[PDB]
DNA sequence: CAGGATGTATATATCTGACACGTGCCTGGAGACTAGGGAGTAATCCCCTTGGCGGTTAAAACGCGGGGGACAGCGCGTACGTGCGTTTAAGCGGTGCTAGAGCTGTCTACGACCAATTGAGCGGCCTCGGCACCGGGATTCTCCA
DNA sequence: TGGAGAATCCCGGTGCCGAGGCCGCTCAATTGGTCGTAGACAGCTCTAGCACCGCTTAAACGCACGTACGCGCTGTCCCCCGCGTTTTAACCGCCAAGGGGATTACTCCCTAGTCTCCAGGCACGTGTCAGATATATACATCCTG
C-alpha cells in the first residue's frame, strides 16, 4: 500500500562499503548521493542525446556517452572515467 | 570591566558559523515570509515542509556566496566592511 | 499630460491623458480618434508591450513621450492559424526531435505563434533601430542594439552573443571630465 | 592681472591684413563625424545651455563641437561656439618690449572659451615658400605654427585677432585642437583666474629654424632667457 | 544478472531503462548503460571516499552532508564539476581572508 | 503586509558571519532584505508555476528543486 | 545538379519583416542569426516542455506543457502576450 | 621662421575618442591571421594535422573577442568601484572570481 | 610562441570597447593567459566534438555547440 | 621673365558585390482511416498540512560608551597616454594542389519488440549503537596593566 | 609579558531514534526468439583548405616627453561593535479536523503508423542598387632658355 519509489541507495550503500570498510552513511548523505547520482545521470544523458542529434544519428551507443562523459568531466576525472568505462564494456562484452 | 576589541568577537563568530552547519534564519518568520510572496500568485497556497526547507537552504546558500564575493569586492578596494554599492556591484559582476 | 501615438504608417495622434489612465483608457481615447478598435491595439513604450490594466504612471509615462501603436493580426495548416511560422515543420521537429514519445495536436500551433511573435517583437525592434539610424537594411548592430536595448528581451537573451554586433555604446559618468 | 595696462586696432596698432571668422583655408581635415548626442537640454529660452560649457554632455568632454541644427538640442546647444563665436573681450595693448598684448577687458572666470587663432592653413612646400618669400622680405614677427604635423597655420595675411600674442614660460592662456565641422581647428583657453588688463600670453612651445630669437621678456625665474621648444631644428 | 558479468554495483538494467523511457534516442546501445554505469561508479566512489577521509579526520564513522560538502569542495575537479551545485546543510569551508587577520 | 522584517538584523548579520564579512555598514540589512525579496520572488514564482502545471495545490520540494535548476542553483536533498 | 535541401527559418522570418515593415530589408547574416536565434528558442522551449513531462510521469506534449514553458522562459510582459497569441492560434485552429 | 609646435591633447582625450569610435562600430578588433595561427598553436595539443574551416576561426574570433570585451567592461566596473580608473591584474582576477571562472 | 600574437595595441582596442580608459602595463600579461585559457577550453570542446564525429576539421557547428555547452551559446552561424 | 608639362583637388560615369524576384523540382507535409493506450473523470482513502495552545527561554530589540577604520585632503613621483618616425607582417589578390567532407550503395549486426519467468529490490518492522547533549575540568586565546 | 578571564575544547555518561538488516512480495529485469531499419564501410566526386608568392601599406613598435593619477600619510569624526538589560516571539510538544495527493476503475478520444497525392520550399539564375573606383578637368608648381 505504496507506491514504488526507486533510488540509488543500495548500490551507494555497496560501493561505500567496497570502498571503506567500516563507514556508515546518514539518510540525509544517501539523499544528497541519490540526487547527485540522478543528476550526473541527467547531464550525460542528455548531452549524449544533443551529441547523437548533432550528428544526424538516432542511436546513443559507447561511443555518445564516451564523449559525453570526456566533454563533462575535467582533466583527471575524464581520464579514470573513460579508463573505467572502456573496462566495462571490454569485461562485458567478453 | 574586560572587554574585547571591536573584531575579534566578528572572527570568533566567523569560525563558529563556518564550523556549524544549521539554517541561519528563524524558522517561522521565514515561513510568513514565503508564504506571503505566494499570496500574490495563488490564492491559499499549501506548502509541504521539505519545499520550505528546500528555499531556506537556498537563500541561505545564495546570501552567503553573495556576501563572501562582496567582502572580495570590500577587501579588494581597501576596506574591512560591507557596503550596499559592494552588493550592488556583486550582482551587477553576476549578471543580474 | 499630452502625449503622442506613433502608427507603423508614420501618422502621429496627440493625446492628452493623465498619470491615473489605463491603459485601456488610452487604446479608449486612440478608437476616439482613430477609429482602431482598442482589441487589435498594441501599444509599446521603453521596449515593453503595454498591459491594459496598468497606469501610464506604472510606466512612467510623462510629458511628451511617444507610444508605438502596432495593430495585432486578426485572422495549408498555418493559414488555418493565421500564422506566417510553419506548423507542419514544428510538429515534425517535435516528433523527430527526440522531446517525447507523442506530441499534442496543439502543440506546433502553440508554439509556432510563440516562435512569431517572439521573432516579431525582436524584428520589430531592430527595425525601428535601424530606421533611426537612417538605414534600410537590418544589419547585426541593429539586432544588437535590439536586444540590448530592451530590458525584458536583454534578459531572455543575457548570456548570447550576436555575431558582428558589437555593444551599446556606454559611458561610465566617472571617466568624463571634472568641474 | 594687470601687467600689461589706448587699445590699438588690428588692420600703434600691428601690420595691417584682412579681419576673417569664416573658412578661408587653403585647401581644407578630421574626417570624424559627430552624431547627434540625446543629451538632455534644460532650455528653452536660455535659462540654462543646452550642452553646457561645463556639465557632462558627451560632446564636449572629448573637444568635440556640434553641428549647428542637427544634434537633438537645436540651437542652445552651448557646445556650438566656434561656429556662434561665442568669444571673449580682449584688446590691442601696445608695450614697448612685448610687442602687441590681448589685454583682457572683462574678468575672465577660468576655464572657459576665450578665443579661436584662425588664418591659412597650407602645406609644407607652399609653407617653406611662404618662410622663405618672408624672412627675404625682412618681416621680423613670425606666425608659422602647426595646426597638425602636416599642415600649418599662418594669420599675417588674413587672420583674426589671435595675432598679438607672444611666449610667456609662466603661461596664463593655453591653445588645444578642437574639430568643427570634420575640420581641425585651434583654440586658446584660460586654466587661470584671469582678470581684465593683463595681456594673455602662453606657451608658444617653438622649434625655431633661426639661432637668434627675442629673449623671453617674461622676468621670472623660470625663464631660462629663451623660448625653450622640443627639437633644435 | 548483467551488473555480476560486467564488474559492476549499479544497476546496468535500471541505467537502461531509464535511457530507453527517458527521452533520449529512438535507440539505445548495449554498451551505453554499462559505460554509464561505470562512469556513475567512479563519480560515487570518488565522493564517497574523501567524505569517509573527511568523517574520520572529523572523528566521525558515519558520513553526514557536512562531509560530502568538504569532499566537494577540498577536489578542484569536482568543484568544477559541481560549481553550480549547492549540498544542503553543508555550509562553508574556513575561509577567512587575510586582511581581516590580527596585526 | 510588513512581515519581511521577520529576517531581522542579527540574522542577516549571521549569514555575514558564516560569508566572511567582519563589519557591516547600517544599510546592508535593508539592502540585503531587498536582494533576498527579488530572489526568493523569482524562485517562488517559477515553484508557483510547475505547481499550477501539474494540477496541485500544494508546492511541493520537488517543484522547488526543479525551479532552483531551472536557474543554475540545483539544489541535493529533496 | 543541386547539391543538398538544407531547411532554415529563413523565409518566414522574411514574411514575417515584411507584415510588420514592408519597406524593411534584412541581410544575410542577420537572418542566419535571426535563424539560430529561432532554434534557440524552439529548443530551449522544447527541453522544458520535456522536463514538465518526465517530471509528471506523461509521455505527452500537449498546448499546457508549451504553455507552461513559455511562461517559465519569457521574464514578464512578454509571457503574457505570448500566451496571448498562442491561445488565440490554438482557439482559431482548433475552431475552424 | 620655425616650426610652433603647440600643445597636444591631454592624457585621455584621445582614449575617450577611441571609445566612442569602437563603441559606435562593429569591425574586429584582434588581427585575423595571428588569431589564427594562436587558434592552430592551442589545438596542436590535442590532435595532429588539425585543419580548421574559416567560419569556425571566424566565429572563434567573434566569441573571443565578446568574451574579453564583456571580462573588460566587468574589470571596468569593479576598478571605477575601487576609486580608481586604471585597471590592474588584481581587478581581472577578482572579475573572474565572482564570475565563477576560478 | 604565438599568444603573444594577440599584440599589445589590439589587448588595448579591446579593451576601448569594454570602456576601460588607462589601463596598467601588468594588464596584457593577464589578458592573454585568460585569452589561452578560454581558447584552451573552447578549442578542446570542438576537438571533441571533431574526434567523435570522425572528422579532421573543426566546423563552425562544432564550436558554436561547444560554447553553447559552456553558456556563452553564439548566434549566427547555424 | 616666360608658357608647357606636370602635380592636385573636384566632380563624375562607371564597376563591384550584395540583395530582391522569377524558375523547376522533389520530398515532406497534408488528408484520410484505423487501432490502442494514455489520459480524463468519478470515487475513495488517509497522510500530513493547517490551525491552536501553552510554557520556556533564547534570541532580538534597544541603549550607550568608545575606538578604529572610512573618508577626504595633501603631497609626491613615476608610469602611462600621446605623438612621431621607423619597420614589418597583415591583408589582398592570385595561383596550385589534394585532403577530406559529403553523398550514395549494399549489407549486416544490432537493437526494438514480445512473451514467460523469477529474484532483486522495495516496503514494513525491529533493534542497538553512534551520536546529540551535558557536565566538569583542561587548554587556549585575548587583553590590560 | 603574564595573570586574569572568557571562550572553546576534550572526555566521559546517558538516552534515543534512526541506520541497517531481515521478510514477504511483485513487477521489472533477464533470456530466448523474431525482425527491420540504422549505420558501418568502400567508393566517388568536387569544394575548399592549406601552402606559396608578390605587392602594398596600415598598424605595431620604440623612444621621447610630460602630466595626472595612483598611492602613502595624516587628521577627523562618526558609526558600528561589544555588552548589558529587557522583552517578545520562536519553538517544541500535543491535538484536532479535514483537505487534497495518491491510488483505483473504467472508458474513450486523440495520436502513431500507413497510405495517397501534390504543391510549398529550396537551389539557382536574373535583374537592380549603395558604395568604391578610374577618369575627364580646373588651378597651382616646377622647369628649362
Ligand atoms: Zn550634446
Ligand atoms: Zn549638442
Ligand atoms: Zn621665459
Amino acid at each position: 500500500r505504496k507506491t514504488r519509489k526507486e533510488s540509488y541507495a543500495i548500490y551507494v550503500y555497496k560501493v561505500l562499503k567496497q570502498v571503506h570498510p567500516d563507514t556508515g552513511i546518514s539518510s540525509k548523505a544517501m539523499s544528497i548521493m541519490n540526487s547527485f547520482v540522478n543528476d550526473v545521470f541527467e547531464r550525460i544523458a542528455g548531452e549524449a542525446s544533443r551529441l547523437a542529434h548533432y550528428n544526424k544519428r538516432s542511436t546513443i551507443t559507447s561511443r555518445e556517452i564516451q564523449t559525453a562523459v570526456r566533454l563533462l568531466l575535467p582533466g583527471e576525472l575524464a581520464k579514470h572515467a573513460v579508463s573505467e568505462g572502456t573496462k566495462a564494456v571490454t569485461k562485458y562484452t567478453s | 570591566p574586560h572587554r574585547y576589541r571591536p573584531g575579534t568577537v566578528a572572527l570568533r563568530e566567523i569560525r563558529r558559523y563556518q564550523k556549524s552547519t544549521e539554517l541561519l534564519i528563524r524558522k517561522l518568520p521565514f515561513q510568513r515570509l514565503v508564504r506571503e510572496i505566494a499570496q500574490d500568485f495563488k490564492t491559499d497556497l499549501r506548502f509541504q515542509s521539505s519545499a520550505v526547507m528546500a528555499l531556506q537552504e537556498a537563500s541561505e546558500a545564495y546570501l552567503v556566496a553573495l556576501f563572501e564575493d562582496t567582502n572580495l569586492c570590500a577587501i579588494h578596494a581597501k576596506r574591512v566592511t560591507i557596503m550596499p554599492k559592494d552588493i550592488q556591484l556583486a550582482r551587477r559582476i553576476r549578471g543580474e | 499630460m499630452q502625449i503622442f501615438v506613433k502608427t507603423l504608417t508614420g501618422k502621429t495622434i496627440t493625446l492628452e491623458v493623465e498619470s491615473s489612465d489605463t491603459i485601456d483608457n488610452v487604446k479608449s481615447k486612440i478608437q476616439d480618434k482613430e477609429g482602431i478598435p482598442p482589441d487589435q491595439q498594441r501599444l509599446i513604450f521603453a521596449g515593453k508591450q503595454l498591459e491594459d490594466g496598468r497606469t501610464l504612471s506604472d510606466y512612467n509615462i510623462q510629458k511628451e513621450s511617444t507610444l508605438h501603436l502596432v495593430l495585432r493580426l486578426r485572422g495549408g495548416r498555418s493559414s488555418r492559424a493565421g500564422l506566417q511560422f510553419p506548423v507542419g515543420r514544428v510538429h515534425r521537429l517535435l516528433r523527430k526531435g527526440n522531446y517525447a514519445e507523442r506530441v499534442g495536436a496543439g502543440a506546433p500551433v502553440y508554439l509556432a505563434a510563440v516562435l512569431e511573435y517572439l521573432t516579431a517583437e525582436i524584428l520589430e525592434l531592430a527595425g525601428n533601430a535601424a530606421r533611426d539610424n537612417k538605414k534600410t537594411r537590418i544589419i547585426p548592430r541593429h539586432l544588437q542594439l535590439a536586444v540590448r536595448n530592451d530590458e525584458e528581451l536583454n534578459k531572455l537573451l543575457g548570456r548570447v552573443t550576436i555575431a558582428q554586433g558589437g555593444v551599446l555604446p556606454n559611458i561610465q559618468s566617472v571617466l568624463l571630465p571634472k568641474k | 592681472s594687470s601687467k600689461l595696462p589706448p587699445p590699438q586696432l588690428f588692420n600703434e596698432a600691428c601690420r595691417t591684413f584682412q579681419v576673417i571668422s569664416d573658412c578661408l583655408y587653403g585647401s581644407r581635415s578630421s574626417d570624424h563625424d559627430a552624431l547627434d548626442c540625446d543629451c538632455a537640454e534644460d532650455w528653452r529660452d536660455g535659462k540654462n545651455h543646452a550642452c553646457g560649457e561645463d556639465s557632462d554632455c558627451i560632446n564636449r568632454a572629448t573637444k568635440i563641437e556640434c553641428v549647428i541644427g542637427d544634434c537633438n538640442c537645436g540651437e542652445g546647444c552651448q557646445n556650438q561656439r566656434f561656429q556662434r563665436k561665442q568669444y571673449a573681450k580682449v584688446s590691442v595693448i601696445k608695450t614697448e618690449k612685448k610687442g602687441y598684448g590681448l589685454r583682457a577687458d572683462t574678468d575672465l572666470q577660468p576655464n572657459d572659451f576665450i578665443y579661436e587663432y584662425v588664418g591659412e592653413v597650407i602645406n609644407e612646400p607652399t609653407f617653406r615658400s611662404r618662410m622663405l618669400k618672408y624672412d627675404k622680405e625682412g618681416i621680423k614677427h613670425f606666425y608659422f605654427m602647426s595646426l597638425t604635423k602636416n599642415e600649418f597655420v599662418d594669420a599675417t595675411k588674413k587672420g583674426n585677432l589671435g595675432r598679438f600674442c607672444n611666449h610667456s614660460c609662466n603661461p596664463n592662456c593655453y591653445v588645444d585642437k578642437w574639430v568643427v565641422g570634420d575640420k581641425l581647428r585651434m583654440g586658446i583657453f584660460a586654466a587661470r583666474y584671469i582678470k581684465a588688463g593683463e595681456e594673455l600670453v602662453f606657451n608658444y612651445n617653438v622649434d625655431r629654424y633661426g639661432a637668434d630669437p627675442q629673449p623671453c621678456y617674461c622676468g621670472e625665474p623660470n625663464c631660462v632667457g629663451f623660448i625653450g621648444g622640443k627639437t633644435q631644428t | 544478472g548483467r551488473s555480476s558479468r560486467a564488474g559492476l554495483q549499479f544497476p546496468v538494467g535500471r541505467v537502461h531503462r531509464l535511457l530507453r523511457k527517458g527521452n533520449y534516442a529512438e535507440r539505445v546501445g548495449a554498451g551505453a548503460p554499462v559505460y554509464l554505469a561505470a562512469v556513475l561508479e567512479y563519480l560515487t566512489a570518488e565522493i564517497l571516499e574523501l567524505a569517509g577521509n573527511a568523517a574520520r579526520d572529523n572523528k566521525k564513522t558515519r558520513i553526514i552532508p557536512r562531509h560530502l560538502q568538504l569532499a566537494v569542495r577540498n577536489d578542484e575537479e569536482l568543484n568544477k564539476l559541481l560549481g553550480r551545485v549547492t549540498i544542503a546543510q553543508g555550509g562553508v569551508l574556513p575561509n577567512i581572508q587575510s586582511v581581516l587577520l590580527p596585526k | 503586509r510588513d512581515n519581511i522584517q521577520g529576517i531581522t538584523k542579527p540574522a542577516i548579520r549571521r549569514l555575514a558571519r558564516r560569508g566572511g564579512v567582519k563589519r557591516i555598514s547600517g544599510l546592508i540589512y535593508e539592502e540585503t532584505r531587498g536582494v533576498l525579496k527579488v530572489f526568493l520572488e523569482n524562485v517562488i514564482r517559477d515553484a508557483v508555476t510547475y505547481t499550477e502545471h501539474a494540477k496541485r495545490k500544494t508546492v511541493t520540494a520537488m517543484d522547488v528543486v526543479y525551479a532552483l535548476k531551472r536557474q543554475g542553483r540545483t539544489l541535493y536533498g529533496f
